[PDB]
């Protein structure tokens, strides 16, 4: 066993119950782009208040205003940080856990220097 | 007439006077149970439905409370889960390992709802044991293991309100309560298999199956 | 199949979407 | 290796026709029966298993919750009709009745383990 | 060892910086290809995204040959039933770049009836993949040169 | 430990009769009366009682007789006689010994009384003595706290008790008169103090038409 | 699948299994809603019987019934 | 201000020790039956809002303010609801440690059956009836014989003392069952039921006995009240706190020198109740071990409380305690204090109904356990486990016993900690080790039966 | 699984022949060896499944003394 798990008393399965916290999958048609494009998000908020925002978000909820329209009434601060990068280039294709390699030479590798096959940390 | 209120989050709407798990199974809110039947009357001793009303301090049963304008209700928090593994602790205290025998198995409402809203192991492990009960006759049709008993008071109910069957009932006092008839009677009436099915666990079953 | 549980068994998950692709709650006024 | 139905010491059988193996095998080479026995027992009338079905997994001796389904160290049982290879309940109880003493040996050395 | 101890984490939590990462890196091949990306979807390091039949090859040419995209492997071609939907086999593609060491995932959808278009243009190593989603699920891919 | 179910035998069984005497009847009408006229169910525990002081004890065929009287089927009524732990379910002897075993009583020494009880008659609690004259069973708080340690004996609160004074009150209910009900060998009276009154002192009450409001 | 009579189920003479020639007795698709069920029966030329759904019937239940007040001679003794 | 000099001109409850009878003309002597049909006529309205400037609480445990509860009974239509209209007098007694009520009852019933008559004239009620514990033969008895004197006299029936207002009082005895105390149930038995309490809502006021409106009250509740109405209500104010205005029975009990039952004012200190109406400690101040000042339903108090502490509600509430029958059991070093604790879990488990989950199966886990740390057969963790255990009960019940049951536990573990790891320490070292519910090494199913270790409280 | 808590070196080869892929199996042969010598030092203490008897089966120790793991064993295996 292990401690917190075993634990009699101050152990509750719903604070360990990670099946039931599963993550939800997230999807985005375009129209829910173009919310978060032509209005802002929660961490950058770009909507008007009270029944106005609300009014504004139901007009992107039916087909008020387009993607591409979004895209070109867009302006340069939007597309350089939320759709490209600051400095303007587009992001890569991200890795979890990036892996820097690293090439074993001479003595410490697998075979000597005259194989055709090399070693990688 | 109608009202309106809300369960986490939805507005739902339904007719004034309606208990609270009404209102829930309206809404697609799935509350547990073992003693509420839609056809028998309110008993609220199970303990399992209770939920979370802005209203009232303490957690409140959703069988037995009354359906009121403006009400917010959570069944999703913390209290209520907690509340729910308590109760099943409570309820499989003196619950038998019967799992095996028990023709109930794959159908068994303790079952799921100890997987759905219980905790994963016991901490039951006293030493003088679990609370034992001894097998009633009651006829050659309903088969009788009351060990399995977890006092829900259906049977009692629909043999009473349903059935005019009077002869079954709720006999002692605490612990030692036990159901059934005081002396060796028969569950006479033509209507009697239905306590089988009513029974969430399996201490009234089919004889011949 | 037929044992299928009759009681649901995950519930809803988690929202792990970031705040930055949450559409913006309007401030109440 | 070979299956087989064990006993208590009593002499009784221990299955109980839960159904656990029959449901939990991946083959579907378990087929049981079972019904009230005269002195009120739950018993199992049918116990079957075709060998030519199981894949030797286990599941089985792991879901019974009385250690009466188990698995013998036993491969030398080889036949020349497959119709040898559909045990029956009398085949499991004397596979047993024969094994016990192997199967003893095992289980105090696995059972802490399971 | 008198006592183990392993704290209580979720495994989800690992993920989330990523998880925004694919968020945005979604959004900006949704914005470039507008036309063809009708969503996208993010699940735990897994980016999934939704196109029509008609945008199997631009999508791919552009998840083969852009550099911030550069998902040269091919994994596998599969299909799933939905009987309940009025295109009920969806076509799913699996890709790996091992340049920049991420995956993407393309669905799209068919029938018994109507096809879609085959890769195989793009990724030679297509072609036994289409050639089992035919056997197993009856797609028929259009392009294909032994199916 | 309470007993929920019944087994006849050949003195407890629903073939044996009953029926209230005359004097019984008519103190039962008397109870009946004391309720609506539709919610006469109401009277079923003290019509049980009446039927278990004229025979001593609760029989199956009393729970069945007063459901007859009452109108309502006879599982209510067991279920009533087996929740309420003063109906005697099993014959009885002449007095019924009840010490109080809880907290108060044992802080002040009930223990002292059980152990002299059960070396006298030589007995345990739920059992009853060879001469049918003593039942004993060990009880909850019977309300005479302050008046510890205590114990009754057929309706009758003995109270301050010592392991000496159980024991020969034992002696004398066992032949001859039983002192009567109160603190034992009159050490005190009620619930004052032992030492004595400390408050109510005089000898005419206040009466309170002399301290009126200036209305009324 | 209906069963069809001759081939569902029959006892096996050597060790007593329940055989079958039916290919469709253990099949059972399932479907959000039924037009799309419908829509897949009609596609695929399959005869089909809808058995429409028998739900509950809602009826207001107040735990204070249980304890009302009886006017007249009382209709049945309550237990809980 | 302090509190504590209760002078007789005062006290309530004159004839509380025998000294002036009980009969009807002693107490017209002691002002009972004196102008009650003036205060019959002054109406519903006057007597519930003196009843309110009174600032009288329930006595029962609950601290309720009376006169609210007895104006949920007159809301705006009651008389379209054409019926009886009930007030039921809570003289069960079972709180171990309370005496109170049975000293009202057998030694000034006339006072109690006038409050009958006022209290039900306040909720407009026309009929009362009395649930005394069947053990309280002899004192019930006695309040008959006086309910009789008051029906011979014209003071209760039809024109009750020459009045316009018709009203009678009925005794029900109860035989044997501490929570038929509870309001619901109490009910249930005098509707002829067992004694399961009832969920609320409904509430008594609406759908209680019969049916019918009613409400529930302590005898002393009512015992008081006329003296409340006639010498007018701000003197009930006069003593106490702000709000825990009054004069208060309390009974001491247990290790004391002089077990007592005294009236004094509220906000009293409990050292001076302790010393100054009762002989002190039995072995000085500092032999204390713990009070408990309200009966079995409420937690102990340690020494460092107990010496600067005031007897009411907000206070005692105020150190995570409650005055409930204000029954204060004393307790002493030489005894020992898990025994007391256990014996309530006992009491507990014997007097729960048996109808829901927590209450029927967690008095019996409770009493196992407990059963369990007074021989020392646990754990040290196995305290945390049953501090959850009550905390499984403490808010998941139909009534207040299983609050009642969870209490007292966790003020042990609360103050008496140690105690416990002590008794525990003694057990590993005279005995042997043991593991999570009290099993050892040796422990083992032999035949039928646990034959390798104590089973402790077995006794069957 | 635990390959982010033990060293072990990767083989790569030019010329895509199947004499590197040899050269690579073989290479691989060594740092499994490797890999197994490191887990044969670094075993750690605990559970070798997950400690969630919603998921895992628990002991049979608890399932024959314990409700609640009788009920998750019938239910994981049925
Ligand atoms: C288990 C239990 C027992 C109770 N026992 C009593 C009792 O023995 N006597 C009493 O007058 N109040 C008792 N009460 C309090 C209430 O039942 C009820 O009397 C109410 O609090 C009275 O309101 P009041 O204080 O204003 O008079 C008890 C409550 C519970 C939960
Ligand atoms: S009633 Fe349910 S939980 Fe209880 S033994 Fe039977 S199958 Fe198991
Ligand atoms: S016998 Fe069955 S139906 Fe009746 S109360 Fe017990 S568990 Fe419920
Ligand atoms: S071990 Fe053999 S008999 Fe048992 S479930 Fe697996 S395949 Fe079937
Ligand atoms: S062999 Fe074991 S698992 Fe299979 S039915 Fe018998 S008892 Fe159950
Ligand atoms: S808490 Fe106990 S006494 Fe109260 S209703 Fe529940 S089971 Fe009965
Ligand atoms: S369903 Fe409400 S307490 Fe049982
Ligand atoms: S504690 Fe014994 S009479 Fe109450």
């Amino acid at each position: 066993s292990s401690y917190p798990t075993n634990d009699i008393a101050e152990n509750p399965y719903w604070k360990r119950d990670h099946r039931r916290a599963y993550p939800q999958t997230a999807f985005f048609d375009q129209k829910t782009v173009t919310g978060l494009l032509e209005l802002g998000s929660e961490a950058t908020p770009r909507i008007a208040d009270g029944e106005a925002g609300t009014k504004a978000l139901a007009n992107i909820a039916n087909g008020g205003v387009s993607f591409t329209q979004a895209l070109g009434k867009s302006s340069k601060d939007v597309i350089y940080g939320e759709v490209l990068t600051v400095n303007g280039l587009p992001p890569v294709a991200p890795t979890l856990a990036p892996k820097q390699w690293k090439i074993i030479e001479g003595e410490a590798a697998i075979y000597p220097k005259g194989y055709p096959c090399r070693t990688f940390h | 007439a109608e009202i309106e209120l809300t369960i986490d989050g939805h507005k739902v709407s339904i007719e004034a006077g309606s208990a609270l798990i009404q209102a829930c199974e309206k809404a697609g809110v799935t509350v547990p149970r073992y003693c509420y039947h839609d056809k028998l009357a309110i008993a609220g001793n199970c303990r399992m439905c209770l939920v979370d009303v802005e209203r009232a301090p303490k957690p409140v049963a959703s069988c037995a409370y009354p359906v009121a304008p403006g009400m917010v209700v959570r069944t999703d928090t913390e209290r209520v889960k907690q509340a729910r593994e308590n109760v099943m602790e409570m309820m499989l205290q003196n619950h038998p390992l019967d799992c095996p025998v028990c023709d109930q198995g794959g159908e068994c409402d303790l079952q799921d709802q100890s997987m759905r809203y219980g905790r994963d192991r016991g901490r039951f492990t006293e030493i003088t044991g679990k609370r034992s009960t001894e097998d009633k006759n009651i006829g050659p049709l309903v088969k009788t293991s009351m060990n399995r008993c977890i006092h829900c008071t259906r049977c009692v109910r629909f043999a009473n309100d349903i059935a005019g069957a009077p002869e079954l009932g709720s006999s002692g006092r605490g612990n030692d309560m036990q159901i059934g008839t005081y002396l060796e009677k028969n569950l006479n009436t033509e209507l009697s298999g239905n306590v089988i099915d009513l029974c969430p666990v399996g201490a009234l079953t089919n004889k011949p199956y | 199949s037929a044992g299928s549980t009759a009681w649901e068994p995950v519930g809803p998950g988690r929202d792990d979407r970031p705040d930055s692709f949450k559409l913006p709650t309007p401030k109440p006024e | 290796g070979e299956h087989a139905l064990r006993r208590y010491p009593s002499g009784e059988e221990r299955c109980i026709a839960c159904k656990l193996c029959e449901a939990i095998c991946p083959a579907l080479a378990i087929t049981i029966d079972a019904e009230e026995r005269i002195d009120g027992s739950r018993r199992t009338t049918k116990y079957d298993i075709d060998m030519t079905k199981c894949i030797y997994c286990g599941y089985c001796q792991e879901s019974c919750p009385v250690d009466a389904i188990v698995e013998t160290p036993n491969v030398e049982y080889a036949t020349e009709t497959r119709e040898e290879l559909l045990y029956n309940k009398e085949k499991l109880l004397a596979n047993g009745d024969k094994w016990e003493l192997e199967l003893q040996y095992a289980l105090d050395a696995d059972a802490p383990y399971r | 060892v008198d006592e183990v101890y392993e704290p209580i984490v979720n495994p989800a939590d690992r993920y989330l910086q990523h998880v925004s990462d694919l968020h945005q890196y979604a959004k900006y091949i949704m914005a470039a290809l507008p036309k063809y990306i009708q969503g996208f979807s993010v699940w735990k390091d897994e980016l999934t995204l939704h196109v029509a039949p008609s945008a199997v090859i631009p999508v791919t040419t552009f998840l083969r040959d852009n550099t911030s995209t550069q998902y040269k492997s091919i994994i596998d071609i599969t299909a799933v039933d939905y009987p309940s939907r009025e295109n009920r086999f969806e076509v799913v593609y699996n890709f790996l770049s091992v340049r920049h060491n991420s995956r993407i995932r393309l669905k799209t959808y068919a029938t018994e009836v109507t096809p879609v278009p085959s890769i195989t243009c793009l990724y030679e190593g297509a072609n036994w993949f289409e050639r089992e989603a035919y056997d197993m699920y009856g797609v028929f891919f259009e392009g294909h040169p032994d199916l | 430990h309470i007993v929920s179910v019944h087994r006849n035998t050949e003195n407890n069984n629903p073939s044996i009769p009953f029926e209230f005497s005359p004097e019984n009847m008519k103190r039962a009408e008397e109870v009946i009366a004391k309720y609506p006229p539709q919610y006469k169910k109401a009277a079923v525990m003290p019509l049980l009682d009446i039927g278990q002081r004229q025979l001593g004890y609760t029989s199956i065929s009393v729970m069945n007789y007063v459901a007859k009287l009452l109108e309502m089927p006879p599982m209510r009524v067991y279920e009533v006689a087996t929740f309420y732990t003063m109906y005697n379910r099993t014959p009885m002897g002449r007095y019924h010994l009840q010490i109080c075993t809880t907290t108060p009583c044992q802080l002040c020494g009930s223990d002292g009384i059980m152990e002299a009880v059960q070396n006298t008659l030589n007995i345990k609690p739920g059992e009853t003595t060879k001469d049918n004259l003593f039942t004993l069973s060990e009880v909850e708080c019977l309300g005479a706290c302050v008046n510890a340690p205590m114990m009754a004996i057929n309706d009758d609160y003995y109270e301050d008790l010592t392991p000496e004074g159980t024991v020969k009150l034992l002696e004398d209910c066992k032949a001859g008169k039983m002192p009567t009900p109160g603190p034992e060998n009159h050490v005190r009276r009620d619930c004052e103090p032992a030492s004595g009154q400390k408050v109510l002192l005089s000898k005419e009450p206040h009466n309170v038409a002399d301290f009126l409001q200036e209305g009324i | 699948w209906d069963i069809v009579d001759v081939a569902n189920r029959w006892e096996n003479d050597l060790i007593g299994w329940q055989s079958s020639g039916d290919y469709m007795q253990a099949t059972q698709m399932k479907f959000t809603s039924k037009e799309s069920a419908i829509k897949f029966a009609n596609k695929q030329g399959w005869d089909f019987y809808i058995q429409e759904p028998h739900h509950r019937k809602f009826r207001v239940k107040q735990y204070a019934n249980n304890f009302v007040h009886s006017y007249g001679k009382l209709k049945h003794i309550r237990t809980k | 201000r302090q509190y504590g000099g209760l002078k007789d001109q005062d006290r309530i409850f004159q004839n509380l020790y025998d000294n002036y009878g009980w009969d009807l003309a002693s107490a017209r002597k002691q002002g009972d039956w004196y102008k009650t049909k003036e205060l019959i006529l002054k109406g519903d309205t006057w007597i519930i809002d003196e009843i309110k400037k009174s600032g009288l609480r329930g006595r029962g445990g609950a601290g309720f303010p009376s006169g609210l509860k007895w104006s949920f009974m007159n809301p705006p239509g009651w008389e379209k609801n054409e019926g009886p209209r009930y007030l039921v007098v809570n003289a069960d007694e079972g709180e171990p440690g309370t005496c109170k009520d049975r000293e009202i009852m057998r030694k000034d019933p006339h006072k109690l059956v006038e409050g009958c008559l006022l209290a039900g004239r306040a909720m407009n009620a026309t009929a009362a009836y009395i649930y005394i514990r069947g053990e309280f033969y002899n004192e019930a008895a006695v309040l008959q014989t006086a309910i009789n004197e008051a029906y011979a006299a014209g003071l209760i029936g039809k024109d009750a003392c020459g009045s316009g207002y018709d009203f009678d009082v009925y005794i029900h005895r109860g035989m044997g069952a501490y929570v038929c105390g509870e309001e619901t149930s109490l009910i249930e038995s005098l509707e002829g039921k067992a004694g399961k309490p009832r969920l609320k809502p409904p509430f008594p006021a609406g759908v209680g006995l019969f049916g019918r409106p009613s409400t529930v009250t302590n005898v002393e509740t009512v015992a008081v009240a006329p003296t409340i109405l006639r010498r007018g209500g701000d003197w009930f104010a006069s003593f106490g706190r702000e709000r825990n205005s009054g004069t208060k029975l309390f009974c001491i009990s247990g290790n004391v020198n002089e077990p007592c039952t005294v009236e004094e004012e509220m906000s009293i200190p409990l050292r001076e109740l302790l010393e100054k109406h009762c002989g002190g400690i039995k072995g000085g101040w500092d032999n204390l071990l713990g009070v408990i000042p309200g009966g079995c339903s409420v937690p102990i108090l340690p020494k460092n409380i107990c010496e600067d502490v005031l007897m009411d509600f907000d206070a005692l509430k105020d150190v995570q305690s409650g005055l409930g029958t204000a029954a204060v059991i004393v307790i002493n070093k030489q005894q020992d204090v898990i025994r007391a604790i256990q014996r309530f879990a006992a009491f507990y488990k014997h007097e729960s109904c048996g109808q829901c989950t927590p209450c029927r199966e967690g008095t019996t886990w409770l009493l196992k356990a407990m059963d369990r740390f007074r021989t020392g057969q646990a754990k040290e963790r196995e305290i945390d486990m049953l501090y959850e255990l009550t905390k499984d009960i403490e808010g998941h019940t139909i009534c207040a016993l299983g609050d009642a049951a969870a209490w007292p536990i966790q003020g042990l573990i609360r103050n008496f900690r140690p105690e416990m790891e002590t008794r525990m320490k003694k057990f590993h070292d005279e005995v042997g080790a043991v593991s999570v519910g009290g099993w050892m090494k040796d422990a083992r199913v032999e035949k039928g039966k646990v034959v390798g270790a104590p089973l402790p409280g077995v006794h069957h | 699984d635990a390959y982010d808590k033990v060293d072990f070196d990767v083989p790569v080869g030019m010329n895509g022949d199947c004499y590197d892929r040899y050269l690579i199996r073989m290479a691989e042969f060594r740092q499994s060896l490797r890999i197994i010598e490191q887990c044969c030092n670094d075993m750690p203490a605990g559970a070798v499944k997950v400690e969630d008897f919603k998921i895992n089966s628990p002991p049979r120790n608890l399932m024959k003394e314990d409700m609640e793991a009788l009920i998750h064993h019938f239910l994981l295996y049925t």
